[PDB]
RNA sequence: GGAUUUUUGGAGCAGGGAGAUGGAAUAGGAGCUUGCUCCGUCCACUCCACGCAUCGACCUGGUAUUGCAGUACCUCCAGGAACGGUGC
C-alpha cells in the first residue's frame, strides 16, 4: 500500500483543532513517503500517524506545509534536502521513531523555521547530552519535547562541545 | 467515572499562550490517535486546564493511560474522563466467541452493558450478578475478554470477565 | 429626453468627440494623461478609444517622466477625473 | 425498499421510507425469534433463574 | 424626534451662520449661511469663507454650491 | 449605448485588466456578466513590485477594473452594431 | 430581495460574534440586532480594534458603510446553510 | 446569460485578496448580488491567523481565485 | 425597501459617535433618518490635544458615521 | 438601475533636521577612464524632539489560582522594548 496520487485524491481533509487544512492519511502503511504533487500545497498539516515510513524524505517542494506528523513510525533517517523542500516547516513530530543515533539530528538542522520538535520514545533521547546537543545543532528550535528552552540550556549547549 | 471520548488534563502550565499550549496538547493527543476537538480556556474558573475530544474512545482511554502524570512544560498534568458530553461529539453522533462475566451489578441495565460492551465491534446478542456476552468475532471477542478484566465500572465490586467453556 | 440631455448637457463635450472625430486629453486619478479619440462612449462615461497616448511621471522608489502607447484600450468611468477637449487633432 | 404490492399507488419518497419502518416493525413484531423469546432455566442453580434467555444459558453452560 | 432635513429647513430660515467640516480633511473647513438645500444635500452658502486649522488662516470666495457628498458634519457657529 | 453588452460580447479574446492598485491580469476573457464580473482563465497577474503568477482561472470585480487593454486586430467597430 | 449572507447573518443573532470595521475595529459580543445593510447593534460589547484599544461597553451600533468583516461562529454552517 | 460564474466554484476553497492586502482563503457556501462571501474555516495570510467562519462584505473585494479541492 | 435604521431604544441618550479623519463627540440623539444622519444637541467634540469643546446642535451624516457606542445604559 | 450602507471609487503623494560619519562588488553625470571634487535615490549608529502618548500581542525573574468547558483577550509586580494600528 504505497503512497501514490489515487491514495491521496480519496484521502480525507479537513480542519483541524488549530484552523488548518489537515489531510488524515493515517492507517495507510506507508512504506515510503511519496507522490505528494497531488496535494498541490493545499493542505497545511501532514497526518502521517500509525504508518511504516523509514526515511524522512522524498517530498516535493510545498511552502504551505508547517506541520508534519511522524508519529508511531520506525524513521530512522532524516534527509538532507529538508529545507530546499520545506521552507517554512515549523512544527515536526517525530515521537516514537527509530532514531538511535544523533547524527541524524544533523539534516534536521537546516531547517531554520522549525521551532517545535518532539523527539520523545526514542533511543537518541536516552543518550547521555542528547538534549544539549539538540539544543546546540538546532539553536531555532524553541519548544524540544513539549519544554521550553532556557538559558541555561542554551549556555550549557554553547559551553560544551564549543 | 465513565470513560468518555473527552479527556480533560488539568494541572498544567497557565504562564503559555493559549494557541501554542493547544498546539501542544494536539501534538501530544495526535500519537495516540486522531485528534476532533481541543477545548482550552485561560479564563479564571478553567485556568490551566484543557481537554482533548478524539474520535475514537480507546485512542482517549490509551491517551489518558500512557500519559497520567507526564511533565507538560514543567508542570506534570493529571489526565481524567470527562463528566459530561462533548458537543462536537453529540453533534456527529446525533478463546471464544461467548464470553462469561461474573459480579456484575443488578442494578445496570442493557443499554449500560451495551456502551461497555462498544468498545468492541458488533456483537450477536447479550444475556442478563452473572452475564453472558457473545460476540459475532473471535478476534473482537478476545480483545473484549482482554479489556474487560478488571475494568472499572462500578467501583463497589469488581467485575471479572472469563470465555466460555463448551 | 436621454438623447437631449446627451446632445445639450456635458456629454455632447464627448459626442463633438466621436463625431467629428477629434482627440480629447483624460487626467486619471493615478497622475496619468490619456490623449486620444474618443470611439465608443456611455451614461457611465465608459471610454473605448483607440490610438491612445498615455504620459506620466514616476520616482525611482531624481524621478523622470515617460509615456507610451496603446493601439485601442477601454476605461471606466470611475477612474476618469478631468476631461478636456482641445483642436489638437488640426 | 423492495417491490411489492404494498407499495403501490405511493410515489413519494418518505411515504415509502415511512411504510416501510411500519411494515418492517409489524413482521418483525409477529413472527417467532426464540432467541430473545424462550425461557430457559439453567442448572446453576437448578431450582431457581429461570429468567435466563437463550444466549445467557450458552454462557452458563460454556 | 428631530429630522435633519427640519434642522436644515429651520437653519436655512434662520440664516445663521454654521462651520460645516469636510470628509477625510480635518484640516480645512468651510463656513457660512446656508441659503437653500435640496435632497442631495447641496448647501448654497453667501459669501463663504475657507478656514485652514493649520495655517489659521481664512480666505472669502463668496456665493459657494457645496456637495452633500463632502460635508461630514455641520455645527452652528455664533459669528 | 451601454458598454455591458459591448463587454460582454467580447469573450474568448486575450485581454488585460489594469486594477487600482497597480496591478495587472492578462488573461483570456471567459465570462462577463451585468456587473462587469470579470472571470478569466489561464491568466497571469503581476502586482506592485512582485514577481508575476500564473493561475488557472481569475474573478475580479468590476469597481476593482480601472483600465483594460484590448488587441489591434479586434473588429470594434462590428461589435459596436447592436 | 434578502441574501443568502444577510439571512446566515440574521440567523446568526444572538450569539457571540465579532465584527471587524474598515478602520480595523473589532466590536465583539452579542449581536442583539442585525438588519439587512449590515447594521450591527450589540449590548454589553468589546471593542478590540487594530489599534489594539481593548474596552468594555454597555451598547455599541456599527454600520455596513464601514463594516469590512464579520467573523460568526461554526454552529449556524451546517443546516440549514447547506445548499 | 447563464450565470454559472459563481455557481461553478460553490462549495470549494477559494483565496480572495482584499484591498488592504489580506488573503482570506476559505470554502465559499453562499453569495449574493454584493458578492458578499461567506467563506468557513478560512485562514488570513499577509502570517497565519484562525479566523474560521468570516462573512467578508463585496466592497472590500479585489480578486479571488480557486485554492485546492473541495473537502 | 429603505428601511429605516434601528434608533428607537437610542433616543434621547448620551452616546459617542465616530466620524472620519479620526473624529470624536458626544451628545444626547434628538431624531433618526433614514440616509444615516444623527441630530446630537448640545454635542461635545474631542480635540486633538484631549480638550472638549461644545459645538451645541450638530448634524452627523451617514456617510462618515464610523461607531456609535451608547454611554448610557438602554 | 453613476447622489450617504456594497458595482462607475475621497483617491493620490511624501516620510523631521544636522554632523571633516560609512558603502553602490557588476550600474550615475560633469570637470571627456583610473585618483580626486560636486550634486536631485537607502540602510547602521550618534545628537536634537530614543518622533511623541495610548492599548493589544510578546521575553525574563518572583508570585497567586488545582478549578469539568465550549471562548475577541485573561492573576499581579518590575525591567526591556523586536511587532500592530490610532491622533498630532
Amino acid at each position: 500500500v504505497k503512497l501514490t496520487a489515487e491514495l491521496i485524491e480519496q484521502a480525507a481533509q479537513y480542519t483541524n483543532a488549530v484552523r488548518d487544512r489537515e489531510l488524515d492519511l493515517r492507517g495507510y502503511k506507508i512504506p515510503v513517503i511519496e507522490n505528494l504533487g497531488a496535494t498541490l500545497d493545499q493542505f497545511d498539516a501532514i497526518d502521517f500517524s500509525d504508518n511504516e515510513i523509514r526515511k524522512l524524505d522524498g517530498f516535493p517542494l510545498l511552502r504551505r506545509l508547517k506541520t508534519l506528523l511522524v508519529n508511531n513510525n520506525r524513521i530512522c533517517r532524516i534527509g538532507e534536502g529538508l529545507d530546499q523542500a520545506l521552507p517554512c516547516l515549523t512544527e515536526l513530530i517525530l515521537t516514537n521513531n527509530s532514531l538511535v543515533e544523533l547524527g541524524d539530528l544533523d539534516p534536521l538542522a537546516s531547517l531554520k523555521s522549525l521551532t517545535y520538535l518532539s523527539i520523545l520514545r526514542n533511543p537518541v533521547t536516552n543518550k547521555k547530552h542528547y538534549r544539549l546537543y539538540v539544543i546546540y545543532k538546532v539553536p531555532q528550535v524553541r519548544v524540544l519535547d513539549f519544554q521550553k528552552v532556557k538559558l541555561k540550556e542554551r549556555q550549557e549547549a554553547e559551553k560544551m562541545f564549543k | 467515572i465513565r470513560p468518555n471520548h473527552t479527556i480533560y488534563i488539568n494541572n498544567m502550565n497557565d504562564k503559555i499562550k493559549k494557541e501554542e499550549l493547544k498546539r501542544s496538547l494536539y501534538a501530544l493527543f495526535s500519537q495516540f490517535g486522531h485528534v476532533v476537538d481541543i477545548v482550552a480556556l485561560k479564563t479564571m474558573k478553567m485556568r490551566g486546564q484543557a481537554f482533548v475530544i478524539f474520535k475514537e474512545l480507546g485512542s482517549s482511554t490509551n491517551a489518558l493511560r500512557q500519559l497520567q502524570g507526564f511533565p507538560f512544560y514543567g508542570k506534570p498534568m493529571r489526565i481524567q474522563y470527562a463528566k459530561t458530553d462533548s458537543d462536537i461529539i453529540s453533534k456527529m453522533r446525533g478463546p471464544n466467541y461467548i464470553l462469561f462475566l461474573n459480579n456484575l451489578p443488578e442494578e445496570t441495565n442493557e443499554m449500560m452493558l451495551s456502551m461497555l460492551f462498544n468498545q468492541f465491534p458488533g456483537f450477536k446478542e447479550v444475556r442478563l450478578d452473572i452475564a453472558f456476552v457473545e460476540f459475532e468475532n473471535d478476534g473482537q471477542a478476545g480483545a473484549a475478554r482482554d479489556a474487560l478484566q478488571g475494568f472499572k465500572i462500578t467501583p463497589s465490586h469488581a467485575m471479572k470477565i472469563t470465555y466460555a467453556k463448551k | 429626453r436621454e438623447e437631449e440631455e446627451f446632445n445639450t448637457g456635458p456629454l455632447s463635450v464627448l459626442t463633438q468627440s466621436v463625431k467629428n472625430n477629434t482627440q480629447v486629453l483624460i487626467n486619471c486619478r493615478n497622475n496619468k494623461k490619456l490623449l486620444g479619440r474618443v470611439k465608443a462612449f456611455d451614461r457611465h462615461c465608459n471610454m473605448v478609444l483607440e490610438n491612445v497616448k498615455e504620459m506620466w511621471t514616476e520616482v525611482p522608489k531624481k524621478p523622470v517622466n515617460k509615456d507610451r502607447y496603446i493601439s485601442k484600450m477601454f476605461l471606466r468611468g470611475d477612474s476618469v477625473i478631468v476631461v478636456l477637449r482641445n483642436p489638437l487633432i488640426a | 425498499i423492495p417491490n411489492t404490492a404494498h407499495f403501490a399507488n405511493v410515489t413519494q419518497i418518505e411515504d415509502a421510507v415511512s411504510l416501510w419502518a411500519k411494515l418492517k416493525l409489524q413482521k418483525a413484531s409477529e413472527r417467532w425469534q426464540p432467541d430473545t423469546e424462550e425461557e430457559y432455566e439453567d442448572s446453576s442453580g437448578n431450582v431457581v433463574n429461570k429468567k435466563t434467555y437463550e444466549d445467557l444459558k450458552r454462557q452458563g453452560l460454556l | 424626534m428631530v429630522q435633519p432635513i427640519n434642522l436644515i429647513f429651520r437653519y436655512l430660515q434662520n440664516r445663521s451662520r454654521i462651520q460645516v467640516w469636510l470628509y477625510e480633511q480635518v484640516n480645512m473647513r468651510i463656513e457660512g449661511c446656508i441659503i437653500g438645500f435640496d435632497e442631495y444635500m447641496n448647501l448654497v452658502l453667501d459669501d463663504a469663507e475657507e478656514i485652514h486649522s493649520k495655517t489659521k488662516s481664512r480666505k472669502q470666495l463668496g456665493r459657494i454650491m457645496l456637495k452633500g457628498d463632502n460635508i461630514t458634519l455641520l455645527q452652528s457657529v455664533s459669528n | 449605448m451601454k458598454l455591458v453588452r459591448f463587454l460582454m460580447k467580447l469573450s474568448h479574446e486575450t485581454v488585460t485588466i489594469e486594477l487600482k492598485n497597480g496591478t495587472q491580469v492578462h488573461g483570456t476573457i471567459t465570462g462577463v456578466d451585468v456587473s462587469m464580473n470579470t472571470h478569466l482563465k489561464a491568466v497571469k497577474m503581476t502586482l506592485k513590485n512582485r514577481e508575476p503568477v500564473q493561475l488557472e482561472t481569475l474573478s475580479i470585480r468590476g469597481n476593482n477594473i480601472r483600465y483594460f487593454i484590448l488587441p489591434d486586430s479586434l473588429p470594434l467597430d462590428t461589435l459596436l452594431v447592436d | 430581495s434578502i441574501g443568502v449572507p444577510i439571512k446566515v447573518l440574521h440567523e446568526a443573532e444572538g450569539h457571540i460574534v465579532t465584527c471587524e470595521t474598515n478602520t480595523g475595529e473589532v466590536y465583539r459580543g452579542k449581536l442583539i440586532e442585525a438588519e439587512d445593510n449590515m447594521n450591527c447593534q450589540m449590548s454589553n460589547i468589546t471593542v478590540t480594534y487594530r489599534d489594539g484599544r481593548v474596552a468594555q461597553l454597555e451598547q455599541v451600533y456599527i454600520r455596513g458603510s464601514k463594516i469590512r468583516f464579520l467573523i460568526l461562529p461554526d454552529m449556524l454552517k451546517n443546516a440549514p446553510m447547506l445548499k | 446569460g447563464k450565470s454559472s460564474k459563481m455557481l461553478q466554484h460553490i462549495d470549494y476553497r477559494m483565496r480572495c485578496i482584499l484591498q488592504d492586502g489580506r488573503i482570506f482563503i476559505g470554502t465559499f457556501k453562499a453569495f449574493d448580488k454584493h458578492m458578499n462571501l461567506i467563506l468557513c474555516d478560512c485562514d488570513e495570510f499577509r502570517e497565519k491567523r484562525v479566523l474560521g467562519l468570516v462573512l467578508l462584505r463585496g466592497e472590500n473585494l479585489v480578486s479571488m481565485t480557486v485554492e485546492g479541492p473541495p473537502p | 425597501k429603505a428601511h429605516p435604521p434601528e434608533l428607537k431604544k437610542f433616543m434621547d441618550k448620551k452616546l459617542s459617535l465616530k466620524l472620519n479623519g479620526g473624529r470624536h463627540v458626544q451628545g444626547i440623539l434628538r431624531g433618526f433618518d433614514p440616509f444615516m444622519n444623527l441630530v446630537i444637541d448640545e454635542c461635545v467634540e474631542m480635540a486633538t490635544s484631549g480638550q472638549q469643546n461644545n459645538i451645541g446642535m450638530v448634524v452627523i451624516r451617514g456617510n462618515s458615521i464610523i461607531m456609535l457606542e451608547a454611554l448610557e445604559r438602554v
